[PDB]
This record gives C-alpha cells, structure tokens and sequence, in this order.
C-alpha cells in the first residue's frame, strides 16, 4: 500500500488538499525514513516537507497523521546536526511539547522520543528545549504512586529523554532545571528495569561531572548508597555508568569522598580491579588513585579493605593505560601516607613491578614512578634502613634501569634519576 | 591533588 513510494509521489499527495491523501503520503514518508539501509533524509528535507509535517502535528481531529508525522520528524532529527537543525528550524519544538499532553499514549511517547533527539544534539538545543518549557509536562507524565503501572517502553523513553537533559557541558544544564529534575531522577534510580537503571545512572553520571557545587547537589539527595548497590550489579550496562558516577564524586572534597567510603564502596573494588573488561578496570584504578589522594585515615581504609595487593596486581599486569592509573595511585599513596603505610606498601611487593614499568616508552609514567620511589626512600631514611631498600632495588634489576634513564631525552627525567643515584646510589 | 580525567540519538524502526 504505502510501501516503496517515490519522493515525487509523496510530494504529490502531501500537496493535495485532501487530509486522507496527506495521511497516506505521510505514512509512506515514515516508512521510507524507518528503513535500515540509508534513509533518504536529505532528499526528504530538500523536497520541503518538514514544514508540512510540523503543521500535521497540530491536527487534533486526525490523530493518525499526528503520529505518522511525529515519527517521520523523530527520524529526521536523529541524523546529523544539520538535519536536527532543519527539524528545529521548522518550528517542531513547541509543537512536540503540546503533544506531550495528548490523550493518546503512543502519540505522547513519540513526542518524548523526538524531544530526546533534539536535546541530544548539544548544549544549545538542550537549553532551547528547556526554555520552551518541556520539563513540567515531562515530569507530570511520571507523577504516579507506582512507576510499575506505566508501560515499559513509555518509561524507558522518558528516562532516556531526561538523561539527555542532564547531558553535555560548556555549559552544564541550568541549576534550576537540575534541582527540578532530581527528585524524579532519584525515583527512577530505584526502579527495577535494567534499561531504566542504566539511563538513570548515566544521568547522575552527567550531573556529577563538574565542580564540587554540582557534586554536592547530587550527594545531598542521598543517592550514594544506591549507586554502590548498582556498582555491584551483574549487568554491564549498569555497572559502567554507576562506576563513572562514583569516580566523579571522589574528585570533590574529602567529605564527599568519605560518603562513598561510608556506603561500603571499597568492598566492591576487589572485583572492579580484576574485571575482564578493560574499561571497567581502568576507571576503577583511576577512582582508586583519587582515593589515595585523600586523608591518612582514608588511605588507612584502603589498607584495611585489602586493596593494596590489588594495586600491586594491576601494576604487575594490565592494559598500559590501566597501569599508568595504578602508578598515579601509588605516588598519591606515597606522598600523603604515614611511614607505617609506606613500608606496608613495600611489604606487599610494590617495588618489583614498579621498577619493571620503567622500561615503558612513555615519559609521564617515568616521572610518576620516580617521584614515588623518592617518597619511599624518604620514609626509609626516617627509619634508617635505606641500605635495605637500595639493595632491594638493585637485586631485581631496577638500578640498571634508573641508571639507564640518565641518558634520556627529557631533562626532568635525567635530573630526578641522577639525584636518586647520588643520594642512595641505587 | 585530585585528577579529573549512552547514545545521543535514537532512530525508530
């Protein structure tokens, strides 16, 4: 029927003065734009059909043509930034916000989807959707006693669209918009659906990627325990945004970091530091490096949970980017730890894998390792056992590397390497 | 110091 129409035929039917002929053509346009193989988006745009589709959004007496045009515009707005702009330039934004209150649920859901694609383009369109007043009617669709009474797909689109309203930086979303969304966002974070949980964590992930004032706004709502629960989930699409939000929170103040520790987050890191996914292992190591940059009683809590051997292991064998994050974790550990905490780091076997990474073809990891060695030697002086540590570095072949790092391109590497061999001779 | 260092669009078929 409406299968495999030409663009010329679609134009001929939409330009007729017959609402049912226009409905037939719009459906044929929707079917073209919903094919997997190269949807002719640019061809439809050049034909001048976007303004006609936008007007069809307002024909309340013919809901089938509201739905077909919203679907067609949804898919145009899913392409490039130039194609999303054509949808916006046609006046689609206020029309989709009006459709949010449609008594037909499949039409309201389609307006949510279209507004999600518009806001996902970037900061500008995101704020423009907010200025047109989309948040109030969006949150009204979720003001029910139990979210389980809503349709699964209806709820997944609402969570996804909302997350796109929390997304992107330069600038971040308006503070008032974030404060207005968070209570509903926290409720979604306790829902049972896997996709709702994943997209809710991504939203919290975005809101925590910024200054400490943004982090505190989230922490104040008490979502940190629930983030730790999801951090130990089985589903990979949930663990990934959950860890990102935890890692974001520990970039802030020591008090905000301590709330992550109090919720039991460190108990999950034996698994996270041995996760078979390279990206989970790296982000977990990065998070550990920001935790060892805190107070001494926090470094001690890292020790108590037994995570120092896991850092030794990651330093011993992992993807090179994960290894560098582990080198940072050690240098932060050594620069802010006590004497008892620095020697315990040696008793766990940090020295050998730390020396073996001095053969890396990277200058920054060399500087980080060498500065860690300096802080370790400084603690050996305080005890008067520098001889033992220098012997330890020589026996494993670390001295050969340190002295080979003399003849290095970078000046800073040479100076630190020399200063080390002059003070302790190994 | 501390060191500070998912589809945007969906098509309906």
């Amino acid at each position: 029927g409406t299968v495999n129409w030409s663009v010329e035929d679609i134009v001929k039917g939409i330009n007729s003065n017959n609402l049912e002929s226009q409905l037939q053509a719009t459906q044929a346009a929707r079917k073209l734009l919903s094919r997997e193989k190269q949807p002719p988006i640019d061809n439809i745009i050049r034909a001048g059909l976007i303004p006609k589709f936008v007007s069809f959004l307002g024909k309340t007496d013919c809901s089938p043509i509201q739905f077909e045009s919203a679907w067609a515009l949804t898919n145009i707005a899913s392409g490039t930034s130039e194609q999303t702009k054509a949808v916006v330039d046609g006046g689609a934004i206020p029309a989709f916000i009006s459709l949010l209150a449609s008594p037909h649920a499949h039409i309201s859901e389609q307006a949510v989807w279209a507004l999600g694609n518009i806001a996902g383009d970037g900061s500008a369109f995101r704020d423009l959707v907010i200025k047109h007043g989309a948040i109030d009617p969006l949150l009204a669709l979720l003001a029910v006693p139990d979210l389980s009474t809503l349709a699964c797909g209806y709820l997944r689109n609402l969570t996804w669209t909302l997350s796109n309203l929390c997304r992107n930086k330069n600038p971040a979303p308006p503070l008032d918009a974030v404060e207005q969304i968070l209570p509903t966002l926290v409720r979604l974070l306790h829902h049972n659906d896997p996709e709702v949980l994943a997209d809710s964590c991504w939203a919290i992930s975005y809101l925590t990627d910024g200054p400490n004032e943004r982090i505190e706004m989230v922490v104040k709502k008490g979502v940190v325990p629930q983030l730790v629960k999801l951090l130990g989930a089985t589903e990979l699409p949930i663990v990934t945004p959950a860890l990102r939000a935890i890692g974001n929170i520990v970039t802030g103040t020591d008090e905000q970091t301590q709330k992550v520790i109090d919720a039991g987050a460190l108990a999950v890191f034996p698994s996270l530091l041995t996760n078979p996914k390279t990206n989970i292992q790296k982000e977990a190591t990065w998070t550990m490096s920001n935790i060892t940059a805190g107070r001494q009683d926090q470094i001690q809590q890292v020790v108590n949970h037994g995570l120092v051997p896991f850092l030794v292991g990651v330093l011993s064998k992992a993807d090179f980017k994960t290894q560098k994050e582990a080198a940072w974790a050690i240098t932060n550990y050594t620069s802010g730890g006590t004497v008892e905490q620095i020697v315990y780091l040696v008793h766990c076997g940090i020295i050998e894998p730390l020396m073996n990474l001095l053969s890396a073809k990277d200058t920054k990891i060399i500087q980080v390792i060498l500065d860690a060695i300096s802080n370790i030697f400084q603690a050996a002086e305080k005890l008067g056992e520098t001889e033992k540590l220098s012997i330890m570095i020589e026996e494993c072949g670390g001295l050969d590397k340190i002295e080979a790092l003399q003849r290095h391109e970078n000046e800073s590497v040479y100076k630190a390497s020399l200063n080390l061999i002059e003070k302790y001779f190994s | 110091v501390k060191r500070p260092m998912r589809p945007r669009r969906k098509t309906k078929t």
